[PDB]
């Protein structure tokens, strides 16, 4: 039950008890976690009186590569538990490459409750700041349309997804948020770009009860709002009328949006004359919501360029940024959401993880040994390292933080970070070049329709026989499937060397299949990982994925705005 | 050789045969007749006269969690079942008391019967499946690092599982693959792969025994 | 220090406190009033809601057999409940499960229920207590040459023995003496001479008991 009061003294007691949940979240991971194969090989047992001592001098530092064999273990058909523990509900994928390959990482229902409490606790610390009425509602571009299940019968996940397509997450998140604008089905609907425009419309659809405008991303807000700069003379007709845009063809979030139309014609003298009194959508966000109190999104790292666009989108309308954390283990939150996004720092939640971090102390990089929470340099950066529910154990994720001081016990985190850069040989490829040029010159069948695309990947599917590439889109707008078709057959074409030719002439790697998804899915792959909890170094998106990525291969199948085989060959 | 005497479909005497096959020790199986009890059984234990009980250096070790902790301590030089310190072999017998306890009364009467009951541990058998769950927060095993004695203790339901897909008309994996799968983990190894009789085969005895008495 | 988490006529509680005693510990009971579990017995046991419960390190302790052999593991230098060997172990925990199963059943039937249900449980209780007899044979106790492991299982029944003789209205010396005789004998331990509380109070509890049920 979320109260304001009783939730954040007792994060106060929790911050000032930095030290002892730290020690706690480590003992119960570990006292839950007395089986892995990892840590037989590392000589622990759990208890005894050394227990600190002993992992830091006992189980050493690892990389997604040596993580990429045992997860995989458990996500091909041996459906089996490993470094931590048992099968779980969802495994993950990381931005950057395990040497320009995939990264697995599982997901326990653990990792729901760190993060109820995380938007638990800092919704009432912003609703100490920014008190929101409990009769409104929110524009919440936020998605989970979609759920993959692996070639060995099992859950495979994104961060996102799995929040909302949970089942404790729908009760568990009423108290700590207003209503959805969408119904459940559209924030599922098997088109997202589609459903982005009904999320449009959804936010849209309450706006003089709508008290935020979210996206995890400034990019995620202006992509949605350079995307509402690219819609809504679409939506006046759609709304006018009681009739959507022809643009929608999914049948579920037709019929759901079909519950809700009926002809309107005043309206639409009204919403072409607000809208331009400003010039050029300045302040276009409290234009729409004259009562929002607020923008909420990263606003640090690699987003600080969206942010301009953002406050130009937003106005002078005060933008607060968001914590920071992923499947992967939560990090920091904001306790004070009022300040302004470049001085932004967030403080540490303490049982979500039991972590450590590498100093940069020496010149770049430096033979320095990992430091505990409370005993870190103010003002000095150090690298963070992660162990907690998520499978990783003492993981370097490989990014860059600064201590900009503390909440009472607990430090204040800043990130001027953006990349995880190093890479080295992988085997998903098909050289990026290659991979790259191969939308290139398949999307520009879509350019015909003044569409250019945002974002892509791919995906290799061994199960099958024969196995088939599987590649996703994003792309600006809705168009029909046969010229997709022609761009799947494009995308073969465009992988121009004489092995991917034997290959897939000779059938011994089945015809490739072009699914592209929708809207968004891209903008979600940088919205869970930014957020990720470490440094804003985490923005390299791994382009095709052996089967050792998750979030976009929960990304990949149900959300088929279409799902082609290549007619061709 | 020690001898064990036991009973094809008892999950208390396969957490005996998983015991002894997951160290890698020598022993002669026996099948008893329960109609038609042998001399050594019944002199081993003519009270309960209840399996698996097996006879090393002329002494018989009877019941199955007794049994495993015997194999553990008359022979501890490799894979140990319990942990080092006091209060970890604690857990995994708090937690052996609750897969022999509860978790027994829950599929016991999942496979033995009708009606009323039959659905009250529908419901039992799920809470209780989702306790291990919770329990094991995310461990691949449960008693320890490696193969452990309460791994061993429901290592042996897992064969029952299939019985408990069908007159439970369950899916306990759609509800927590977490558990079956831990078992299918559990299986790879041959301590498992060679004292778990075939499941098809366990469907059958419940099946059968469904039908003998009403 | 320890925190024992108990009640006055619970022999398995006293089953906690007899092995504590025995070994050598001081520590702490705190009488509960299960129409209100503890905070910290909630937290212990947040299901069972059950007792003997021992909180050593902040770890709570449950189940009364589970309870004496971390009694045993908690303070290995003095005074053992075990024998060496692993065998040894084996009779007494064989010995122990059965103090558990029949025999407590059987003893809650004599002071529990009447008629049909009685005699049933009085033949039961008095064939456990034949077993019994024949077991201890000639031992000072049973598990071990000196007080044992079971020992401290028992013995905490031999208070209710008063409660069995009289709703019975039995007198289980003269079908069987050498076991209240064997606990009387015991009764000459601290362990469980400062333990243990009155028998015309634990009479008085199963008439309680028994008021309320007819
Ligand atoms: N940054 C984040 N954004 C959205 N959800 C998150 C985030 N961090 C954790 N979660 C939560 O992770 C839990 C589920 O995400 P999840 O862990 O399933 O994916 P996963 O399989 O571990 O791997 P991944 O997210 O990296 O794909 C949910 O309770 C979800 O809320
Ligand atoms: N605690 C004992 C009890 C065993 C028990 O009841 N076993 C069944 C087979 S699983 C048995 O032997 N029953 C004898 C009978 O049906 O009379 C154990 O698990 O070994
Ligand atoms: N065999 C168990 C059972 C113990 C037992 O009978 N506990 C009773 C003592 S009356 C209890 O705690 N009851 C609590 C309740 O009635 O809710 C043990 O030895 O711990
Ligand atoms: C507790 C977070 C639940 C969902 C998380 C996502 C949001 O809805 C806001 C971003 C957040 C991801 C992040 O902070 O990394």
């Amino acid at each position: 039950t979320f109260d304001m009061n009783r939730v954040i003294d007792e994060f106060d007691e929790m911050t000032r008890n930095a030290h002892q949940v730290q020690k706690q979240t480590l003992k119960e991971i570990l006292l839950k976690n007395q089986s892995a194969i990892y840590l037989q090989n590392c000589g622990l047992n759990g208890n005894a009186t050394d227990p600190e001592e002993a992992f830091k001098s006992m189980v050493p530092l690892v990389t997604d590569v040596e993580l990429e064999p045992y997860i995989k273990r458990m996500v091909d058909g041996d459906t089996s538990p490993i470094l931590t523990g048992h099968p779980v509900p969802a495994i993950s994928l990381s931005s950057g490459t395990s040497q320009g390959r995939p990264k697995f990482i599982p997901f326990t229902d653990e990792l729901m409750e760190n993060t109820l409490q995380l938007f638990r606790t800092a919704f009432a610390f912003r609703n100490r700041d920014f008190p929101i009425d409990d009769n409104g509602k929110a524009l919440q571009f936020i998605f989970s349309s979609k759920q993959y299940i692996s070639t060995g019968g099992v859950p495979v996940g994104t961060a996102t997804t799995n929040v909302y397509r949970n089942p404790n997450f729908k009760a568990g998140m009423k108290s700590i948020t207003s209503p959805s604008c969408s119904p459940d089905e559209v924030i599922f609907s098997p088109d997202v770009h589609q459903a982005l425009y009904c999320h449009l419309l959804s936010g849209i659809l309450f706006r003089d009860q709508v008290q935020y405008v979210f996206a995890v991303f400034a990019h995620g807000l202006v992509h949605a709002f350079r995307t509402f700069e690219q819609v809504w003379e679409e939506i006046v007709t759609d709304i006018k009328d009681g009739v959507l845009s022809n643009r929608i063809t999914v049948p579920s979030v037709r019929t759901a949006m079909s519950k809700l139309l009926t002809p309107n014609p005043e309206l639409a003298e009204t919403i072409r004359t607000k809208c331009m009194s400003l010039s050029n959508w300045y302040g276009l966000i409290p234009a729409l919501f004259p009562n929002a109190k607020y923008v909420y999104g990263i606003m640090t790292g690699s987003m600080e360029p969206y942010v301009p666009k953002l406050r130009h989108y937003a106005g002078d309308l005060p933008l607060v940024s968001h914590d920071y954390g992923s499947s992967e283990g939560w990090i920091a939150a904001n306790v004070t959401p009022r300040l302004s996004p470049e001085e932004a720092t967030f403080a540490v939640i303490p049982n979500l993880g039991y972590f450590e971090f590498l100093p940069v102390s020496e010149t770049g990089e430096g033979e320095e040994k990992p430091v505990g929470l409370t005993q870190v340099k103010i003002g000095e950066e150090y690298e963070v390292v992660i162990t907690n529910y998520a499978g990783l154990y003492r993981y370097r994720l490989g990014d860059v933080v600064k201590v900009i001081g503390f909440y009472n016990n607990t430090p204040q985190l800043k990130f001027i970070c953006r990349r995880n850069l190093i890479l080295s040989i992988n085997i998903d490829k098909n050289t990026e070049r290659d991979l790259q040029l191969s939308v290139e010159s398949a999307a520009k069948r879509l350019s015909e329709e003044k569409i250019e695309v945002i974002d892509f990947s791919s995906y290799i599917d061994v199960s099958t026989d024969p196995g088939h590439y599987a590649i996703f889109w994003e792309i600006s707008g809705e168009t029909n499937e046969d010229v997709l078709q022609d761009c799947c057959n494009c995308l073969d074409r465009a992988f121009i060397d004489a092995g991917y030719v034997s290959s897939r002439k000779c059938k011994t790697i089945g015809a490739l299949e072009l699914r592209v998804v929708a809207k968004g899915t891209f903008r979600k792959i940088q919205e869970h990982f930014l957020g990720l909890g470490s440094s804003a170094g985490q923005f390299k998106m791994p382009r095709c994925v052996k089967p050792s990525n998750a979030k976009v291969l929960q990304i990949l199948c149900e959300n088929v705005v279409s799902s082609y085989f290549s007619t061709a060959f | 050789l020690p001898i064990l005497l036991d009973y094809w479909p008892s999950m208390f005497g396969m957490r005996a045969r998983v015991a002894l096959r997951e160290k890698g020790v020598e022993f002669e199986y026996r099948e008893e007749d329960f109609s038609n009890k042998s001399p050594l059984l019944l002199q081993s234990n003519p009270i309960h006269k209840k399996i698996p009980v097996l006879v090393h250096n002329g002494k018989p070790v009877c019941e199955s969690l007794n049994v495993v902790q015997y194999v553990d301590e008359a022979w501890p030089e490799k894979n140990p079942f319990f942990p080092s310190d006091p209060y970890g072999r604690a857990q995994a017998r708090f937690w052996a008391d609750f897969v022999d306890k509860k978790f027994t009364d829950a599929q016991f009467k999942v496979w033995g019967k009708k009606g009323e009951e039959q659905e009250a541990g529908k419901k039992e058998f799920i809470e209780a499946v989702k306790i291990l769950e919770s329990e094991l927060g995310d461990k691949p095993y449960f008693g320890g690092d490696s193969f452990g004695y309460v791994d061993i203790s429901l290592i042996t339901f897992s064969s029952w599982f299939q019985a408990y897909e069908k007159f439970g008309n369950f899916s306990i994996e759609s509800e927590s693959p977490k558990l079956i799968a831990w078992a299918k983990r559990c299986m790879e190894k041959e301590s498992v792969s060679k004292s778990l009789p075939d499941s098809e085969k366990i469907v059958a005895y419940a099946a059968e025994y469904r039908k003998n008495n009403l």
